[PDB]
């Protein structure tokens, strides 16, 4: 196929937009999540080093609402066309259905504009996947996944972008119970999730936890420098 | 490949067939990794192996009918299949736009990927059984894994096969012919008489079938093309007896032996035929 | 594989051979039919390959009830001693992933048969044109090096318009001139493996409107004429060649069966 | 040829082809003839038979399309009843507002026009059709006009339209139209219409046949039945 | 004729050679990527199941909701494209609603299918915003319900065309198992008879091997409403294979 | 290609169509505008091939406000849709704002008129470059739109056939010491020097702008200033 | 080879003609045969039903749309679906504004005007759906048939889907002996010709007709499964 | 969105050149001449006049419905060359432009102003992608205050001007040539040795003496300014004054 009416079924059916924009997110820089007991961690690498950068600005990490974060990858503007439109939505929400919303109904909603840019010749598919992570209602853990195509389902935990599936069968290969009973282990497992795929150690690798009901706690440079506090727990306790 | 917007370019494709824009090394890796992909493997069913000297250098042969299209292989079946026994030696293992998801499969009873037969008093004869649509380069793939470029000169081939009544061409409309009707083509080395008329001057054939019958006349094999105009391609009575003067034909004459039982194994058939689609399409 | 129609020697050691390129109208093709229906050439043998997408007829070419039974494919070679001529017929198109190594199977074949001149049939998109080339004559013509050095006056006289090669790396001023033909199919890569071999042979083109091209078609054999003579020197004012390129009988109705009596 | 893809584009030398592609549409169509006579207009059209099964008087070519006003298409069917059913507006917009009846000149110049709009617009394909416009009336006698898809209008004193138009028109010309009556002119129109006919190709047609004028005063109306039989057996004995 | 230029289904809405819209059956088997479903509609009731071929390990299955139920006695199964396959199920329980209220009864299965059938075939009016797709969409459906019928199944296909069939099979495997269950179907069959033979036959189709988790399945019969059967469930019905 | 659509950027990000628009600038007829210390003078060539042509039933020189005068170098109907539309704008700002137009947001309006032509798509780029003269404050203002909507402010350009050696003619025998009276006679001079075709009286419309505003000269007032 | 020009419906070829036109003419008689008599005084509907799809009930073919019109469908079943539910809609409207039932000679008229509009415009495709309607008002019993042509056909008895040129041939023979026949001879003609479509070693079953009826005091009501028992029993074979 | 232009330099009007020529415009230009007439439009001091072919190739057609001079206002009338419709169309458009300009302005719209605007509506199609260009080329005469009598004459390009003397169709150049040859030296042209010369310049550049069925006629003079027509009862008279000489 060719230009005209941008999404056109493939000879088998193939949607070739759709795909073409899947390849986009494998070039985007590596995120991943992990729905705990009582925490949520949302890990993500920035290997575009940049050191001469506002570290602040480009964070993988925004937050949706009081009771939602969540991390992407792929082409960085649309993202944030998808996170301004989620926050208005969220905010339409809680004055008219007054409630914090819960994350599913946010992922739903964030599929269903993401599935809208299909039709329409017009519009294009947007070329991001997202991490929806928060805290319910209930103050139950969650977290949803979606794809340009659509979907929005969910998982324990899981990883898009750069190298996502090393990162997920490394990740069932050491999800356990014995692995998330502790916050610290909660978070040390991304910590060596990226590290399979980081730039050769704790480099600017941005991350961020929710614990529950309370708010999203920026991981930070500390003094300790608690990323790479729980990069030389795995440096010297790996052996 | 335009509106996308308003007041743009249309580009038109080509007249030649030429929109392939008249190669780099991951483009031939990647071509070899494809060309290895879609292998027609001429498999010895549930042994899959013993077959890479083609059926004219791996067994010599005297007859080879071949039906190509869905009524044409409803039509051979039934008509013969019945008649004698035939076991299969093999198939070929095809993937293309049709016969696709995961070809290895209960053979396809509601489908087909060239299946072949021969019989046990003369097994010299050859029944291929397939509407799979092979692609272009796959055709000459599997001429040569089946014949090779060695042709004998003791096999005689049959070849059916249907196209829709719309694509012939004449001086009266279509919609006017009696459909469906038959049409022909011999090879220059084919001497033996017909028993329908030879196709029109303009109206051609171009497809699988072409390439079989291009293959036997070039190499001074005679074989003979029988080919019927219909209006459905659907699994249909009419134009299976559409080709029934081919009961009379000199390569056909000690084959078919009863016809009713043949008008009831249809019967069956076709009652439980394929679930094709309530669109009227 | 070029088989001849009997086993025979077609001892080719110095005919012109002739060729179409498949290009847009298929003006090529159309334009050998035309040559061959109009000097007769007769069927000797076949060039066998496993390149094109098959197709078979009967004989495009028939004029009487016995040539009209005669079997043809895509691919069929017509030959005419007579005036030192041979012929290459090309009816379908070409499969992806395969023109190129078909072309060089064709020159390997030309060397091992050894014809004398290569000439080529071709067209290309007439949207695709220059204002210089617009502004002019659809009528183009290249010749190998090999070959032009001792035809060159022929050409000088005859007021044909060479075609400016092209930067194949165009946005650097210094990138040589090459060649670029738009909607060309094949007859770039032949004109550059042609030129590879020193293989004296001839690429002329047209540029191409849309739909019919027997207009197109006989423009291009008379472009074929003036240079090769291979028919009686048209005299422009034709008295004879407006009845004389006799139309092969196959050119039977084109665009469809006929008017469905049901809407009208 | 060649650049005939759209009516908005112009030829090398400056034609439209898909005007021109309109004029050989309406050749395929079967002969259609009026003819303007001393003191009214008088139609007639051959209509093929395609099967004995069609009722009488299916795919109607002498439409009705006021009270005083007669038209007879010839081309596409379809585009023609669409044309025929405009005509029936323009005519109320012409007498729902300016109260008297629509005068021929008029009704042309605006059909003409529409055509013409139609014929100058890549969005839309010129109607395969042209058709004729017959009237009658004490102030402004009786007149003829012809519209052919290309947008052109012109008065007749006699004309046809369809595959035998060169032939219709040399038997028409040989007769003194400007000072015969309708009793003697249907007659001849039906002379013309069956020496004309083609049958070894169009074999199965039937006659038609209607007029407005001083018989009907300016009425439009098909012609009595009986009338058309004695007609009928002229033309045949007129062999 | 020679093979020339043609443009194919530049317009959306091109009708083929021989008169057959391409991309109505560019849909019809871009659907056979779809997972194979299977419903019963025998008189006790209507059962629906379906794979949901799980991927890979890391996603809890529960997130696939592959059934859904379109209201109380109105159960909906889907193979395909899932992602507009959601809209039409909101389109079917907002029309259910509406002809609730407005029409104080439930609305019957056959006019929901009805409607849905009609929400489709909206394809070009690429210069109109509001209404669009300019693509059929590419989900089979199966509605399940009861009612002054009782029983019922429909079947969509993408291409706005439905039946009264009962015991109908869609997706990948869609032909071998509509072929075995057509020699498997039984004209009186009792509840369970219509799990146990279609949860055979799954068992005989998927790649897979099957457990609670691998598929699910749903059943309404006349004497209430939608019910989606949990784990437990599912291991007290494959107990007996 | 890449060259068709006017929509999108070349393999090398660079406008064709553009350039295009540029070329066809290029083909248009001389035109000239020259800056003085007291004011500004237009002159430009017309092409009226046959004597049966009135020159002066239509112009090629434009009014537009007191102070504001219009040439270009392309083809004439995009230039008087141009000014007829600048008109518009210009009376816009009188009416909103009571004191006529600077030159310059009027040549921000125009600028922005034509780019949305560039930036739209199915509507061809406006193949003319256009020329203002104006009077701002008491002091002489010159600006040289670009059909690209880019706008260009000079002490002296020359547009037009052959307008590479008219500006390189200009370059060596302009200075920002002149007047308006010598400017008018070296403006003729440059028009000379890629004339073709042997000035007459009637063959250039010329106008200037100074404090008492822009206005034309009459054919009498060529023929006054060629006299010497 | 005019195969630039069979690719939009809004683009002539150079021969007068439209491709897309008569492509959709080919597209219906890929649907399902039937059967369009007429009577004196009865217009009923012969059909023939997909049975292809066994083990699952069938699709339905002659659909009510007002007491004193039916119609039949052989095309598009998408375009049946709009055209049927625009032939409801019409017949509401007049009932309504008029309270009297729309005569056919203008329902088909309009039929034709509206499907006449994606013939002439860019970006639309023919109604690809071939309608038998049966009618009776005032005038009397009236059968009209429609192509996607945009054009109509008034005839007395006619036949569209596979095959029908059989039907319509021996339609044309038996055309004297329709003008009188009460409602059960009628209707079996109809089956004969139906029947004849057919292969001889099939036989119309009560599982595939649709016969459907309308008359002078018999509203239009269609004749589903065994209910067309008595219409289709007594049949002589071929 | 809409079907859109066709790929090519000569495909499409908006399509620049490399030199940025449009060339749907010349192919309008040479599209012109179709029809085969050619007119030619000449104004004195007193009247303006413009004469052209009657081409009758058929006697089944009326003399009175086929012309090509169309009144446009009682005061304002054109000619017309091209095909047949867009002329149609475009005395329609001017016909509704003029009638328009005196309802919103109140005074007769001058016959420069009239050419203007049918100026701009031919230009506004060399901008848009799915507009054609009128291919019909129009000619104005009248008399506006003290100016006399003046002569216009737009094209599908846009471009128009005065003209003391023009000319369109097929002869054109020829028309020209002898228009500047004949307004160099002879240029009083009161009534009769006036225009008549332009009836001399179309006879000499097409055929043998012309007689009058095929020749039409329409002028304004200053002295009695209506748009009007006259006859084979005037302009034989005056072709036979012509004839003499």
């Amino acid at each position: 196929s060719y230009d005209r009416a941008i999404t056109v079924f493939s000879p088998d059916g193939h949607l070739f937009q759709v795909e073409y924009a899947q390849e986009a997110v494998k070039k985007g820089s590596t995120a991943v999540g992990v729905r705990g007991r009582d925490i949520v961690v949302l890990g993500v690498e920035k290997k575009s080093v940049a050191k001469l950068q506002d570290e602040r600005t480009v964070r993988k990490i925004c937050a949706l609402d009081d009771n939602v974060c969540m991390a992407f990858a792929g082409l960085t503007a649309d993202a944030r066309i998808v996170i301004n439109r989620a926050r208005v939505e969220c905010q339409s929400h809680r004055l008219t259905v007054e409630d914090p919303v819960t994350v599913e109904y946010i992922t739903r909603y964030i599929a269903s504009l993401k599935q809208r840019y299909t039709q329409s010749n017009g519009r294009r598919p947007f070329g991001i996947s997202a991490l929806i992570v928060g805290f319910d209602f209930d103050g139950t853990p969650r977290l949803y996944q979606t794809d340009p195509s659509g979907t929005y389902h969910a998982w324990k935990a899981n990883a898009i972008g750069r190298g996502a599936k090393s990162v997920r069968e490394f990740l069932e290969k050491n999800y356990t119970d014995e692995a998330i009973e502790t916050d610290d282990l909660t978070i040390k497992l991304v910590i060596k999730a990226l590290l399979e795929v980081v730039q050769s150690g704790g480099k600017n690798i941005e991350l961020a936890v929710m614990r529950r009901d309370q708010s999203l706690k920026i991981l930070n440079p500390e003094e300790i420098e608690k990323y790479v506090a729980e990069i030389e727990k795995e440096k010297e306790e790996n052996e | 490949m335009a509106a996308t917007f308003f007041g743009e370019v249309v580009k038109a494709p080509c007249r030649a067939g030429t929109e392939d824009e008249e190669e780099t090394p991951e483009d031939r890796e990647v071509r070899l990794q494809l060309a290895r992909k879609r292998e027609v493997r001429l498999l010895r069913r549930q042994t899959k192996t013993s077959l890479e000297v083609s059926l004219l250098e791996k067994y010599p042969c005297s007859k080879f009918i071949i039906a190509i299209g869905n009524n044409a292989v409803a039509f051979l079946s039934s008509f013969v299949m019945n008649s004698g026994v035939w076991e299969e030696v093999g198939c070929a293992k095809l993937w293309n736009e049709w016969c696709r998801t995961t070809d290895t499969t209960h053979l396809s009873s509601t489908e087909a990927f060239c299946v072949f037969y021969h019989l046990k008093s003369n097994p010299s004869v050859f029944l291929c059984q397939c509407s799979c649509y092979v692609a272009e380069d796959q055709q000459y793939q599997w001429l040569e894994k089946v014949f090779g470029s060695c042709p004998r000169k003791n096999m005689q081939i049959t070849i059916l096969t249907c196209r829709h009544v719309t694509d012939y061409k004449t001086s009266e409309s279509t919609g006017s012919l009696p459909s469906p009707f038959l049409r022909a083509l011999k090879t220059q080395n084919f001497k033996d008489s017909a028993c329908c008329p030879l196709l029109e001057q303009p109206n051609i054939v171009h497809d699988l079938p072409a390439a079989v019958l291009s293959y036997c006349q070039v190499w001074k094999i005679p074989a003979i093309l029988y080919l019927c105009y219909t209006d459905v391609m659907k699994l249909d009575l009419i134009t299976v007896e559409a080709f029934k003067p081919i009961l009379s034909t000199r390569s056909l004459k000690g084959l078919v032996k009863n016809i009713p039982q043949s008008t009831e194994i249809l019967k069956k058939l076709m009652t439980t035929n394929e679930i094709q689609s309530n669109i009227y399409t | 594989m070029f088989v001849p129609c009997g086993e025979s020697a077609p001892d080719l050691a110095g005919f012109t051979l002739l060729m179409p390129a498949v290009s847009v109208g298929n003006v090529g093709q159309l334009a050998m039919d035309l040559i061959i229906s109009t000097l007769n050439m007769s069927k000797i043998g076949y060039f066998y390959t496993d390149c094109l997408v098959p197709m078979v007829g009967n004989n495009p070419y028939a004029t009487t009830e016995g040539n009209s039974t005669e079997l043809s494919i895509n691919a069929e070679v017509y030959s005419l001693p007579s005036r030192k001529l041979v012929a290459l017929q090309l009816r379908s198109i070409f499969i992806k992933y395969k023109s190129k190594p078909f072309c060089e199977k064709l020159l390997s074949w030309v060397k091992s048969s050894g014809c004398a001149r290569v000439i080529v049939l071709s067209s290309s998109h007439s949207y695709q044109r220059n204002d210089l080339q617009l502004r002019s004559t659809p009528f183009r013509y290249l010749l190998t090096p090999s070959m032009q050095k001792s035809v060159q006056n022929k050409i000088k006289s005859l007021n044909w318009e060479e075609m400016e090669k092209s930067r194949c790396i165009p946005e650097i001023d210094d990138s040589e001139f090459c060649i670029r033909i738009p909607g060309g199919g094949i007859t770039k890569t032949l004109y550059d493996e042609s030129c590879s071999k020193e293989i004296q042979m001839a690429v002329l083109l047209k540029f191409v409107s849309e739909g019919d091209n027997i207009p197109d078609a006989l423009g291009l054999v008379e472009y074929l004429n003036e240079w090769l003579q291979i028919l009686k020197p048209l005299s422009d004012d034709p008295t004879v060649s407006a009845s004389r390129w006799k139309i092969p009988s196959s050119w039977r109705l084109l665009f469809g069966s006929g008017l469905p009596p049901a809407l009208f | 040829t060649g650049y005939d893809l759209s009516a908005s584009t112009f030829s090398p030398d400056g034609r439209v082809f898909q005007v021109e592609y309109a004029m050989k549409a309406v050749e395929n169509s079967s002969t259609a003839i009026g003819i303007r006579c001393k003191d009214g207009v008088v139609f007639g059209v051959e209509k093929l038979v395609l099967s004995k099964l069609y009722e009488e008087g299916s795919n109607k070519r002498l439409f009705n399309v006021d009270r005083h006003v007669g038209m007879a298409v010839a081309g596409l069917l379809a585009d023609a009843r669409s044309l025929a059913d405009i005509a029936r507006e323009e005519a109320s917009n012409f007498r729902s507002n300016f109260g008297y009846n629509i005068p021929l000149k008029h009704l042309a110049d605006r059909v003409a026009m529409y055509v013409h709009a139609y014929t100058l617009y890549s969005a839309v394909r010129p109607f395969g059709c042209s058709f004729m416009l017959g009237s009658y009336s004490v102030n402004d006698g009786a007149q003829l006009y012809m519209i052919d898809p290309s947008g052109v209008s012109y008065g007749y004193w006699g004309c046809a339209i369809g595959k035998a138009r060169q032939a219709a028109k040399t038997e028409i010309e040989k007769l003194q139209m400007k000072e015969m009556t309708c009793r003697d002119i249907v007659k001849e129109v039906a002379k013309i219409i069956y020496i004309v006919h083609d049958e070894v190709k169009d074999k199965a047609f039937e006659l038609e046949l209607s007029w407005v004028g001083e018989l009907t005063n300016g009425r439009h109306e098909i012609v009595p039945k009986d009338i058309r039989e004695e007609a009928e057996k002229y033309a045949k004995e007129s062999l | 004729m020679f093979l020339t230029r043609s443009e194919y289904d530049r317009g959306v809405n091109t009708f083929s050679p021989e008169g057959r819209l391409f991309q109505v059956e560019y849909a019809i088997e871009a659907i056979k990527l779809g997972s194979t479903a299977i419903g019963i509609q025998t008189s006790e009731g209507v059962c629906l199941a379906v794979e949901k071929r799980i991927t890979s390990p890391l996603m809890e299955p529960s997130s696939i909701e592959k059934i859904v139920e379109i209201d109380a006695h109105i159960g909906c199964a889907m193979s395909g494209l899932i992602a507009d396959a959601k809209t039409l199920i909101d389109k079917a329980r907002v029309e259910t609603q509406n002809h609730w209220f407005t029409y104080n009864e439930t609305m019957t299965v056959e006019s929901v299918t009805q409607a849905v059938s009609n929400l489709a075939l909206q394809f070009g009016e690429e210069d109109a915003d509001p209404g669009a797709m300019s693509r059929p969409f590419g989900v089979a459906l199966l509605f399940g319900g009861v009612d002054e019928k009782g029983p019922q199944l429909f079947h969509m296909d993408p291409s706005g065309t439905f039946v009264q069939c009962d015991a109908r099979a869609i997706g990948s495997a869609s032909e071998g198992a509509q072929s075995s269950l057509q020699e498997v179907y039984h004209k009186s069959m009792t509840l369970k008879e219509a799990i146990k033979s279609s949860l055979i036959i799954l068992k005989q189709v998927m790649e897979e091997k099957l457990n609670a988790t691998n598929i699910e399945l749903a059943t309404v019969q006349p004497g209430q409403n939608f019910h989606m059967f949990t784990k437990e469930e599912l291991e007290e019905v494959i107990k007996d294979i | 290609g890449y060259s068709f659509s006017l929509t999108t950027f070349s393999p090398s990000g660079k406008l064709v169509q553009i350039e295009y628009a540029l070329a066809a600038v290029a083909g248009g007829a001389p035109s000239v505008g020259i800056k003085a210390a007291n004011g500004v003078v237009l002159a430009t060539e017309k092409k009226q091939k046959s004597i049966l042509y009135d020159e002066r039933s239509v112009h090629k020189v434009e009014p537009i406000t007191k102070h504001i005068g219009l040439v270009y170098s392309g083809m004439g109907p995009d230039y008087r849709v141009l000014v007829h539309r600048a008109r518009k704008l210009a009376q816009q700002y009188y009416l909103v704002y009571q004191e006529p137009i600077p030159t310059a947001q009027l040549v921000q309006r125009v600028a922005s008129v034509m780019q949305e032509y560039t930036q739209s798509g199915g509507v061809r780029p406006f193949g003319v470059s256009l020329l203002i003269c104006g009077w701002n404050e008491g002091r002489p203002y010159l600006f040289q739109s670009d059909p690209s909507g880019a706008y260009f402010a000079w002490k002296a350009t020359a547009m037009g056939k052959n307008y590479v050696n008219g500006k390189t003619f200009l370059e060596k025998r302009y200075n920002e010491d002149l007047e308006l009276e010598d400017a008018i006679h070296t403006a003729i001079l440059t028009l000379k020097e890629s004339f073709e075709g042997q000035m007459t009286e009637d063959n250039i419309e010329v106008g200037i702008c100074n404090e008492a505003g822009f206005r034309r000269l009459t054919p009498t007032e060529v023929k006054d200033y060629l006299a010497a | 080879f005019r195969n630039q020009y069979d690719n939009d419906v809004t683009v002539w070829s150079p021969q007068g003609r439209i491709h897309q036109i008569e492509y959709a003419m080919e597209a219906v008689k890929q649907g399902s045969a039937t059967v369009g008599l007429k009577s004196k005084t009865h217009a009923v509907l012969v059909a023939l039903k997909r049975a292809q799809s066994e083990l699952a009930a069938h699709q339905k073919k002659i659909l009510h749309v007002d007491n004193h019109i039916g119609i039949s469908i052989a095309g598009l079943t998408a375009d049946a679906r709009l055209l049927c539910n625009f032939m409801r809609q019409e017949c509401l409207d007049s009932r309504f504004v008029f309270d009297r039932p729309l005569p056919v000679s203008r329902l088909v008229s309009l039929i034709g005007s509206k499907t006449q509009i994606p013939t002439q415009r860019y970006g639309r495709r023919p109604y690809g759906v071939g309608l038998l309607i049966a009618g009776y008002d005032d005038m009397g019993p009236h059968i009209f048939q429609t192509c996607p042509s945009a054009n109509y056909f008034d005839c007395r008895a006619m036949s569209i889907g596979a095959r029908s040129q059989s039907a319509r041939t021996y339609l044309e023979r038996h055309m004297s002996e329709f003008m009188e026949c009460n409602l059960n001879e009628l209707v079996k003609h109809g089956l004969r010709a139906l029947r004849e479509t057919l292969p001889a070693e099939q036989d119309l079953t009560t599982k595939n007709v649709s016969i459907g009826i309308v008359g002078k005091d018999l509203e239009f009501t269609i004749y589903d499964d065994d209910d067309v028992s008595p219409f289709l029993e007594g049949l002589e074979e071929r | 969105m809409s079907r859109g232009s066709s790929a090519g330099f000569d495909r499409h009007i908006t399509i620049f050149s490399p030199e940025g020529r449009l060339y749907q415009v010349e192919y309008a230009f040479k599209a012109i001449n179709q029809g085969g007439l050619t007119s030619v439009a000449v104004r004195g001091k007193d009247c303006a006049v413009i004469v052209t072919q009657k081409k009758v190739p058929d006697k089944l057609l009326d003399s009175s419905t086929v012309t090509h001079l169309f009144k446009i206002t009682e005061n304002i009338g054109c000619v017309m060359t091209g095909m047949t419709a867009d002329s149609r169309s475009q005395v329609q458009r001017a016909r509704y432009e003029a009638a328009n300009w005196k309802y919103k302005y109140g005074y007769e719209i001058p016959v420069d102003m009239l050419c203007k605007r049918i100026a701009d509506i031919s230009q506004v199609y060399t901008q848009n992608a799915e507009m054609r260009p009128l291919g019909c080329c129009m000619i104005l005469i009248g008399i506006d205050e003290e100016q006399g009598p003046q002569v216009y004459k737009c094209d599908p390009a846009g471009y128009y001007c005065g003209f003391k003397a023009t000319a369109a169709g097929v002869k054109q150049t020829e028309s020209t040539s002898f228009l500047e040859k004949k307004v160099k030296k002879k240029f009083d042209w009161t009534f009769e040795q006036t225009v008549e010369t332009a009836i001399t310049c179309l006879s000499t550049v097409l055929s043998i003496d012309f007689k009058p069925s095929e020749i039409e006629v329409g002028v304004v003079t200053v002295e009695n300014p209506k748009f009007r027509i006259l006859t084979e009862a005037e302009i034989d008279a005056h072709l036979v004054a012509l004839a003499e000489r």
